[PDB]
RNA sequence: AUGGAGAGGAC
């Protein structure tokens, strides 16, 4: 029907992307000081607008909670991390005969959680547990 | 009475919240940590199985019955298997319970701490049956098995210490709190720019009068008075935690005292 | 998975709460939280105990042997 | 590791009693060191333990999705309807001792991972087993139960220390040691000792 | 040829290499029980010996220190001083 | 498994470096450390 | 290289390390398991006998015990299995080889091998669990840390080959290392936090707690000292009681920037003799530095009582620590509401600026700077008024971080944090580069397709101008991941091409030693240096001092 | 939850990973060094798939 | 004995400059037992304080230099690595040449 | 055992220098012309106003560890308000006719200034400093 | 896997003693009592109380290593009085107070209600 | 440039000065200008320094070179350890670099070079040139199994 | 056993 478009690199050269569908084009306008600086609309000649922006990392990275809060290289450093975090890999373990298969006991859904979980099915195949977890300088240990 | 005092203020079948006038902070702290973790209590310490074709794994369920809270009253006259003269267990310091579940019907069947049966012969003491606090009088759900499956096995529950395995603490969280309103200062509270609007005031400050801006800091005082609630897991009634609790706090400030005799 | 037979940090049995919970979500349709709190679940170590809890066991039961 | 390049291993284990406590009788179960947080800026995880405790108590699902207008200060108002101080903090108590603690903890959950790299899948320790055949040195791996490399690098270590005769046994008593029969004349290993 | 007692060139002082060495040397000849030649005052411990065997100069080994040049001086651990 | 499936390797001016044209095809957190990093991508 | 050069070889062990505030700085805490597999062949000896008897009796596998008892033909009683691991006389003269034990010495590694520092001797201490525990005050040496690093232990088998470990590469001994004529190890972290905690002239400590600190340092004389305070109430001084892990006759005296003895900021620094006169302790003395308290203990009472040292300082600190208590949280992470105003304000005078520079340079008002383009003028102007905003917002917001503040006290002591850490955390991350410049036109005359042709203003080009408070855009997001992709692949590359720089340097370098001449030479006898370092001496005893013949008038000389 | 994609190879499964390459028949210049005589190539990669 | 008289020099200067009689009695009014001791110190420590001959100082220098080399990473000059592998290259055509005019 | 030095002063400065126990006060002696005083006080445990005035003293008085008191029941030498005890660890000619002491009571500082002060306190281990009212 | 059995942190070794008091070479009078299966639990509440009686001058104990169940009080008291008493007088108030603790806790139990 | 020099009365005072600086280097040349002090002036290119004011003024170059990559990255190194590679590379007489170009040419024993780099062809025209090896070297006395002449073996042990 | 590949740990 003409609403959504596939567009390669080579084309993506050629148009100008809205990043968020309201904001990004409604005409013209007292904020909140808490909230990120954005910028605006500025050039209003649109052919495009992005699906959502959450949507330009992979897989691994979008498991991270407020990935947009951290330096990169921890972005990275977490990726490579996330793939050894224990936990059910498939339901048919019990029947697979893999060497090497470790599953998590008590496996939980993570208390902070990111849109994108929903199609990596990360709530219902968890690996990690959700510690009650202190910063403090304690024993020295 | 005499020394160290306790006013109740409520006072229910799992938790107890009192005041603990006339005490050392030594005192009232110690006593704190033997109830988590030094009155005698009864648990499964051993599970031999006979088949599980179940869906979770053999030590899996071992492990959860451990978990499991045995009525631990008449535990007194319980031994330790360590010091027990049998080989093994005995009906002197060991109970024995049996588990038989086989799913029989369509719908999933369940198997609950009520499926647990007492085996050993319990001779009159009031001691392992399961506590079973659930509304429908079915307390934790061990496992589920689908209509195939089966699962038998034995467990023997002994005499064990918090300390030993967290399985054994008559424990559940036990709240503790002094000075509701810093006037030891024994913190320093972290503030962006008010130190009183933004951290909360406890529920304990209707019990101690505030300090006035207008008097100077109090460099005699001590840590007196202290706001502690006991809840317990049902091992145990909550009043008997806090007895057992004080009961054996003695008992091995005792064994110090007989040991210098001793020696 | 199933329900862990006991809050991890501090003790509290969670074991025989999971049936009853899900019962307090769908049948009176009641929302998480104050559902957590009608089960005693009041100490939030205790309330992500269920809270945070996901039954595979379910998925598990599915294969036939 | 949490979510966010905090990796880092277990030193100690400590019971319930000895642990820290809120004064609700909350206990941690994991201690992180404050040191980890300055230098790393890793502020999404001091945001996600934040969010992760308002979630618990309401028993809501925190939205830590990227690019949204979930804010630090709008997720302290919703801990502070819940009756705790709104930017993580408690007061603790001590374990060993039951006195206050006079620095307030950043307390709250936190999604925590386990992964492989445990301790007794890396533990080896040999003192003489297998050698190779060509070179009849020690062969190589944990699981073949073999020894560690002594490297051009440790061997310049000992070299500047001086430490000639550990050097020398390193590489003759461990490993390889020999001995040969040379010619006086040519000078190569060719002799025939008829040993014996 | 050798090299003269008088005209000496090097440090009279013992070098941190020559006590590692000599006490290592000695400790190795402890341990095979030769003869022990102090006062061993409880003492069990081969080279915890041979350094109060060094404290007493009772130690009767000689250093024989190459100069770059095959030139060598010989000094006894007697006669070296030991500072460090 | 998820993350396996979908991964890119390019063998041998800058091409560890991300690329502005990665925008949205390529994740720009995840790729290795060291040895191969730039190189194995994810999409 | 790989067979000679270097050798796999026997007797060694390799774990995950972790931390440990109890033991001593030089010793190792080894597994039992460990402990129980590495061997050292003993001779037995009319002094060992008692000793050694009984560990044969404990046999392989029960600790201090023992595999192997080797005979006068040198035959192998293998004491797993073998009859008569039960009888056993032994003969003057047989090896036992008994499991290693406490005190051994052993040789302890981290890799890479950069320095003689990353093996040194530590003693053994046969402990529980799997992993070595080190004194978190070697962990520099070593670059270690307990995030899953690991280390090797190297156990020397003869009498002469331990005692070239314990005397020439002892982890005491090399406190002071002649790489820059300074200690190489100091106090870190948990203790340099708290010892700066410790110190504030508010930190007073009362009866209770200043005898079970005094009980905690071993080398206490059992004499309570006389506390500061007497009058209302005894209080005691963090000063006075971290004054008894001191030596005596140290002194030491420093002068930072106000400091004029009356400091009047607890400023710099003076120990007249064993007790600390006037100063909040951080890192310029208890860390690994020049003219510190480790350089000065150890030069002046011998490196045995510096290593004992190190130890006294933890057992104290860590102790008034664990009752004190420390952390951080986002809390320390907001700066105040006037702050952030400002902090936006400043960002916007600055975006204002860049602006009247791309239109004049766009009218043709610029001029170029002498030899340069005018674009490479304009970037040079556009980047300065760039990084100057991130910095003046920075500064602005750690003006207003109060002392409490916890990121704000880590600075303070020195314990990890600097500047730029709170700037991007609370007031602005700044501006994304790579290769040295901002970030370039991937497309045709933009940087992300949803810019417009021809764009240079700060944020087209790379200009986070959010925290990672406030958080990053999605623009800005993957600006910066663009900067950090680059960080990360020479962070890879460097250490390739640095461990080849290395192995040429000593490869070059190998045989060059000090001969018995004090000439410097090589396997040719060829000389380099007529006296080593031109000055004869050994880096490790040399220390910075200033020669005062050399500077001030002609009139104050003389005078 | 299998997705699929990957093959089953005597009992292991595989993954094939996907190969990056420059595109063929496209054209692209190239200014070259400067100890060299040949200052501009004009280059194309040519494909018949 | 001229190597000797010029390795010590600088050491002397210092020496000479604290020493001196002036200063000795005024600024730290030593007596005369002290002073002996002062003195007895400084030679022995200084005789400790001599390179002892065996130091592989060689290896001790790569290392020395190494080390740091690895802790480097990052407006005119080529500096860092970069730099150190160009110096160690003896590189003919380094990637910024310059003249320093006074 | 002895007095060393007496005088009454009056406080012209608090300072609060961001602490909240300690203070920097500065004083003039209403005796002597050529006197003031600079001192760390426990302000939370002896609190100071400004346009105070403290009687101050140095004993040396009324070494072996420090027995816990019963002193009402001992000898306590002051019934003063507030009593310190630190180490002398520079004297200072401010030249005269002008000479100065400073003392380290455990890291809280004082610096005394006058004349025939010097007379009295000797370069030593010694001094309690005491307060009242 | 090196994991020291659980019951080792009460329970006594092999001819391990429960006390052991040693003089202390330090300063006259004084003696360190190490208690072996012991921590915080005992050997705070020890400390704490010794310090009230006043022919007491010294009181501290310290948890060594905490792999270990073990701690050490040293003890040090006025001319006259020996240490032991000090403690074991010490432990009978404690006991004392808990006889007390017991049965006030008691008669207030015994007057509630759910 | 800012710079400390001596005061008419002693004191040293900042006096600073106005200084030249270039892309690209021709020191022959340059410093026979009139206008300049061609005492005091410099190029990092030390390889020039060395050609024009010859060996001993390039090694201080060599080392100021070096030194300086230390320092811009805010560590310091002692000058022991610099001199004594600044002066290894300069002893030759040239500019001797550390690879086989430079140092792994030099007549030191065959089985010592062989170590590093091009480890056949060194040791096939050390069988063809028929080389003797002292075995002085460290790593001749790592291969052999013997002990190196390195401090604890630096002498020999006696009666 | 040998020989090769790939993933991954620490800087
Ligand atoms: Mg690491
Ligand atoms: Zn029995
Ligand atoms: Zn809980
Ligand atoms: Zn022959």
């Amino acid at each position: 029907e003409g609403l959504v478009e596939y567009i390669d690199a080579e084309e993506e050269e050629s148009i100008l992307i809205a990043m968020q569908p309201e904001d990004l084009e409604p005409a013209e306008a007292d904020v909140d000081p808490a909230k990120r600086i954005r910028v605006s609309h500025h050039a209003t000649t649109f052919t495009h607008c992005e699906i959502h922006p959450s949507m330009i990392l992979g897989v691994a990275a979008s498991i991270i909670p407020f990935p947009d809060h951290n330096q990169s290289p921890r972005n990275t450093y977490q990726s490579a991390m996330g793939k050894q975090a224990m936990g059910v890999f498939l339901t048919n373990y019990n029947v697979r005969m893999d060497t090497m298969a470790n599953i998590l006991y008590y496996p939980q859904k993570p208390l902070g959680t990111t849109r994108a979980m929903e199609y990596l099915k990360f709530r219902e195949l968890p690996a990690g547990q959700n510690a009650i977890v202190a910063i403090a300088c304690y024993s020295g240990y | 009475e005499e020394g160290p005092q306790v006013k109740i203020r409520e006072a229910s079948k799992d938790n107890v919240d009192f005041i603990l006038s006339n005490v050392d902070l030594a005192m009232a702290n110690s006593l704190r940590r033997v109830m988590i973790a030094e009155i005698p209590t009864l648990a499964i310490d051993s599970v031999e199985v006979e088949t599980n074709t179940t869906v979770l794994a053999d030590e899996f369920i071992a492990h959860r019955l451990g978990l499991i809270p045995l009525q631990s009253m008449d535990i007194e006259q319980l031994e330790y298997s360590r010091d027990c003269f049998c080989e093994d267990h005995c009906d002197k310091c060991s109970v024995v319970l049996t588990l038989q579940a086989f799913g029989e019907s369509e719908s999933t069947t369940n198997v609950y701490s009520k499926d647990l049966v007492i085996v050993s012969n319990l001779m009159g003491r009031n001691i392992g049956h399961p506590i079973i606090q659930d509304k429908e009088g079915n307390g934790v759900l061990i496992c589920k098995l689908r209509k195939g499956q089966e699962l038998k096995l034995t467990c023997v529950a002994k005499k064990g210490i918090a300390k030993e395995h967290a399985k054994w603490g008559p424990a559940a969280a036990i709240e503790f709190e002094y000075d509701p309103w810093n006037k030891l200062k024994h913190t320093d509270y972290w503030y962006e720019q008010d130190s009183a609007k933004e951290w909360p005031q406890s529920k304990n400050c209707e019990y101690e009068d505030p300090p006035n801006e207008g008097d100077p800091f109090d460099y005699k005082a001590q840590a007196d008075t202290f706001y502690m609630n006991v809840e317990s897991v049902g091992s145990i009634p909550v009043d008997q935690v806090v007895v057992r609790g004080i009961d054996t706090l003695q008992k091995k400030v005792a064994s110090i005292l007989l040991a210098l005799t001793q020696m | 998975m199933i329900v862990p037979v006991r809050c991890f940090s501090c003790g509290k049995v969670v074991g025989d709460k999971w049936e009853s919970y899900l019962n307090l979500l769908q049948e009176d349709e009641l929302d998480e939280g104050t559902a957590l709190s009608r089960l005693g679940l009041k100490r939030y170590c205790c309330r992500r105990m269920i809270l945070t809890h996901v039954d595979l066991i379910e998925k598990f039961l599915r294969y036939n042997p | 590791a949490s979510r966010h390049g905090q990796k880092g291993t277990i030193g100690i284990t400590y019971r319930r009693e000895d642990m820290p406590f809120t004064a609700e009788g909350i206990v941690p179960d994991l201690i992180i060191n404050p040191h980890a947080i300055p230098s790393r800026m890793t502020v999404a995880h001091l945001i996600e333990c934040l969010l992760s405790k308002v979630a618990a108590l309401s028993g809501n699902e925190g939205d830590a999705s990227p690019f949204t207008d979930i804010t630090v200060e709008g997720i302290s108002k919703l801990l502070r309807e819940h009756g705790y101080q709104s930017r993580g903090f408690e007061v603790m108590y001590n374990g060993h001792t039951g006195k206050k603690l006079m620095a307030q903890i950043f307390f709250g959950p936190t999604y925590y991972q386990r992964l492989r790299h445990m301790v007794d899948d890396k533990i080896h320790a040999r003192a003489r087993g297998p050698m190779q055949v060509l070179t009849r040195q020690p062969v190589e791996g944990r699981s073949r139960d073999g020894g560690l490399r002594f490297g051009e690098m440790e061997r310049d270590c000992m070299i500047a220390h001086g430490a000639a005769s550990f050097l020398k046994e390193r590489l003759m008593e461990a490993s390889d040691a020999f001995r040969v029969h040379i010619c006086g004349i040519c000078g190569l290993m060719t002799v025939i000792a008829k040993l014996n | 040829k050798a090299i003269p007692k008088d005209q000496r060139a090097t440090t009279p002082y013992m070098t941190k290499y020559e006590r590692a060495r000599i006490l290592g040397t000695r400790a190795l000849q402890i341990s095979m029980n030769a003869p022990v030649f102090v006062d061993l005052e409880g003492e069990t411990d081969p080279l915890r010996i041979a350094m109060k065997e060094l404290a007493e100069k009772k130690i009767p080994l000689v250093i024989r220190r190459y100069l770059p040049d095959g030139s060598f001086e010989d000094w006894s651990v007697e006669e070296l001083i030991v500072d460090l | 498994t998820l993350s396996h499936l979908r991964r890119t390797n390019t063998p041998i001016a800058k091409p560890r470096q991300l690329h502005n044209t990665h925008w949205g095809l390529v994740c720009p957190a995840e790729t290795p450390e060291g040895q191969a990093c730039g190189l194995v991508k994810n999409l | 290289r790989g067979n000679l050069m270097g050798k796999r070889v026997d007797f060694s062990a390799r774990t995950v390390i972790s931390g440990d505030p109890n033991l001593e700085l030089d010793q190792v805490g080894v597994p039992k398991s460990i402990a129980k597999t590495l061997t050292y062949p003993e001779v037995v000896t009319p002094y060992n006998i008692d000793r050694l008897t009984q560990l044969v009796r404990n046999g392989p596998n029960e600790h201090p015990g023992a595999k192997y008892v080797i005979r006068d033909s040198g035959d192998r009683i293998d004491l797993r299995y073998s009859k008569r691991a039960g009888d056993i006389q032994l003969q003057y003269g047989w090896k036992v080889e008994r499991h290693i034990m406490d005190n051994d010495p052993v040789l302890f590694n981290r890799q890479p091998s950069l320095h003689k520092m990353s093996m040194m001797a530590h003693r053994v201490k046969v402990i529980p669990y799997s992993t070595f525990r080190l004194n978190l005050s070697v962990t520099s040496p070593y670059n270690a840390d307990f995030d899953g690093d690991e280390m090797n232990l190297h156990v020397p088998q003869s009498e002469e080959t331990r005692a070239e470990l314990s005397q020439l590469c002892a982890v005491p001994l090399q406190i002071v290392s002649p790489q820059s004529n300074k200690p190489c190890m100091g106090i870190v972290q948990d203790t340099l936090c708290g010892i700066r905690k410790l110190t504030l002239r508010d930190t007073f400590i009362e009866l209770d707690q200043v005898l079970n600190m005094l009980y905690w340092v071993p080398d206490w004389d059992g004499v309570i000292p006389t506390p500061a305070i007497i009058k209302p109430k005894p209080l005691w001084s963090g000063k006075q009681i971290l004054s008894v892990a001191i030596p005596n006759g140290i002194h030491l005296q420093r002068f930072d920037e106000g400091t004029t003895l009356l400091s009047p900021k607890d400023n710099g620094m003076l120990i007249i003799d064993g007790q600390i006169i006037f100063g909040v302790v951080e890192k310029k003395t208890v860390g690994s530095s020049n003219g510190g308290l480790i350089h000065v203990v150890t030069r002046e009472k011998g490196p045995q009582v510096c290593a004992k040292l190190f130890g006294n300082i933890q057992k104290v600190v860590n102790f008034w620590l664990l009752h004190n208590g420390f952390s951080t949280g986002i809390g320390d992470t907001i700066a105040d509401g006037p702050t952030m105003r400002e902090i936006t304000e400043t960002i916007a005078e600055a975006k204002k600026k860049v602006l009247d520079v791309t239109k004049e340079a766009q009218a043709n008002l610029l001029t170029a700077k002498h030899g340069m383009t005018l674009r490479e003028s304009f970037e040079d102007n556009v980047v300065r008024f760039l990084n100057e905003a991130r910095d003046k917002a920075g500064r602005l917001a750690e003006v207003n971080l109060k002392d409490l503040n916890n990121v704000k006290q880590m600075v303070m002591a020195g314990s990890k944090g600097s500047f730029i850490n709170i700037a991007q955390m609370s007031a602005c991350v700044g501006q994304q580069s790579v290769e040295g410049k901002r970030i370039a036109f991937g497309f045709v005359d933009r940087t992300l397709p949803h810019f417009s042709k021809d764009d240079y203003s700060p944020e087209s080009k790379g200009f986070v101008e959010n925290s990672y408070l406030r958080g990053l855009t999605p623009q800005e997001f993957f600006f910066h991941a663009m900067g950090g992709r680059e960080g990360l692949i020479d962070t890879a590359v460097k250490t390739a091409e640095t461990g080849y720089i290395q192995r040429r340097l000593v490869k070059a370098l190998e045989d060059i030693m000090v001969h018995y001449d004090n000439t410097t030479r090589n396997s040719l006898g060829n000389v380099i240096q007529f006296i080593y370092g031109e000055d004869g001496m050994d880096a490790a005893h040399i220390e910075k001092q200033s020669l005062d013949t050399i500077g001030g008038s002609d009139a104050a000389f003389e005078k | 939850f299998d997705m699929g994609g990957y093959f089953i190879i005597n009992g292991s499964e595989k993954v094939l990973i996907a190969q990056e390459r420059s595109a063929g028949n496209i054209v692209q210049v190239f200014k070259k060094a400067a100890p060299s005589p040949i200052s501009h190539v004009a280059e194309i990669r040519s494909a018949l798939e | 004995q001229n190597a000797q008289r010029d390795a010590v020099t600088l050491f002397c200067c210092l020496l000479r400059s604290r020493l001196a009689t002036r200063r000795v009695l005024q600024e730290y009014r030593l007596t005369k037992q002290a002073f002996d001791w002062v003195l007895s110190n400084i030679e022995a420590q200084f005789l400790r304080s001599v390179v002892h001959p065996g130091e592989m100082v060689g290896v001790l220098a790569a290392q020395s230099i190494g080390e740091p080399a690895t802790q480097m990473t990052l407006k005119k000059v080529t500096s860092g690595v970069p730099r150190l592998k160009e110096i160690l290259n003896v590189a003919k055509n380094m990637k910024t040449p310059s003249l320093t005019v006074y | 055992s002895n007095t060393l030095f007496d005088d009454i002063f009056q406080v012209s400065e608090v300072d609060p220098g961001r602490y909240n126990k300690v203070c920097r006060i500065e004083a003039a002696s209403t005796t002597q012309d050529q006197c003031k005083l600079t001192l760390d006080i426990n302000v939370e445990l002896f609190p100071v106003a400004a346009q105070d005035s403290l009687t101050v003293t140095i004993a040396s008085s009324l070494t072996r560890s420090w027995r816990p008191p019963q002193a009402g029941d001992r000898s306590l030498a002051d019934d003063y308000d507030y009593v310190m005890y630190g180490t002398a660890y520079k004297f200072e000619e401010v030249s005269k006719d002008l000479i100065a002491v400073y003392y380290s009571f455990g890291g809280l500082l004082m610096r005394l200034e006058g004349n025939y002060r010097n007379l009295n306190n000797l370069k030593q281990e010694n001094a309690y400093l005491l307060i009242r009212r | 896997m090196n994991a020291p059995d659980r019951f080792e942190l009460f329970l006594l070794g092999e001819g391990e003693s429960k006390l052991k008091i040693d003089p202390d070479t330090k300063a006259p009078n004084a003696v360190v009592i190490t208690f072996e299966k012991e921590d915080h639990t005992l050997g705070n509440l020890i400390r704490a109380e010794l310090l009230n009686d006043r022919k007491v001058l010294f009181a501290a104990y310290k948890v060594e290593h905490p792999f270990f169940a073990r701690f050490k009080l040293r003890i040090q008291t006025t001319e006259g009085y020996d240490p032991k008493d000090a403690l074991k007088n010490a432990c009978n108030s404690i006991i004392n107070k808990l006889g007390a603790l017991k049965t006030n806790f008691e008669t207030e139990w015994n007057l509630q209600t759910l | 440039y800012d710079r400390k020099v001596p005061s008419p009365t002693g004191e040293y005072v900042k006096e600073p000065e106005w200084v030249l600086e270039t892309d690209g280097v021709n020191l022959s040349e340059v410093m026979t200008v009139p206008g300049i002090d061609p005492t005091r002036i410099y190029t990092n290119s030390f390889i020039d320094i060395m050609e024009v004011l010859g060996i001993e003024a390039g090694r201080a170059a060599l080392y100021k070179e070096v030194y300086n990559v230390i320092a811009s990255d805010g560590s310091y190194v002692n000058y022991r350890h610099m001199a004594l590679l600044v002066d290894v590379m300069t002893t030759q007489g040239g500019l001797t670099s550390v690879t086989r170009h430079g140092f792994n040419r030099s007549n030191t024993g065959a089985l010592m070079r062989c170590s590093f780099e091009e480890t056949v062809e060194i040791l096939f025209e050390a069988g063809a040139s028929a080389e003797l090896d002292d075995c002085r070297g460290v790593s001749e006395n790592v291969i052999l199994g013997q002990m190196a002449p390195i401090g604890t073996g630096a002498f020999d042990v006696m009666i």
